[PDB]
């Protein structure tokens, strides 16, 4: 695991109309584990299920994903977990709109 | 358990 990481810069604002955790994969439309790209906060599935949130890496660059299931932020580049109070927000705002 |  990582405490920082230099694509952190990449991370944009939360969007004003908030996080929806629920929300479907936006290629495939299932719900099972997806997460939320911290650059753009398009959604899209994990690499387990349809992988198309590795393809949205793959078509932007995007560095930063976060999870709907436990909130972990993988950093592709890096290959690692990241863990850094940046995203204290975000995953503070995932989290209330979880629960 | 890789992430992304
Ligand atoms: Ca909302
Ligand atoms: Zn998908
Ligand atoms: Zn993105
Ligand atoms: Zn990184």
């Amino acid at each position: 695991p990582l405490p920082w990481c230099p694509h952190l810069v990449a991370v944009c604002p939360i969007p004003a109309a908030g996080l929806d955790v629920t929300q479907p994969c936006g290629d495939c439309g299932t719900i099972q584990e997806n997460w939320v790209c911290l650059s753009c906060y398009q959604v899209y599935c994990g690499r387990y299920i349809n992988g198309h949130m590795l393809q949205h890496h793959g078509n932007s660059g995007h560095p930063l994903v976060l999870s709907y299931i436990d909130l972990s932020a993988w950093c592709y580049y890096c290959q690692a977990y990241v863990h850094h109070q940046a995203l204290l927000d975000v995953k503070n705002i995932a989290h209330q709109n979880k629960f | 358990l890789r992430g992304g």
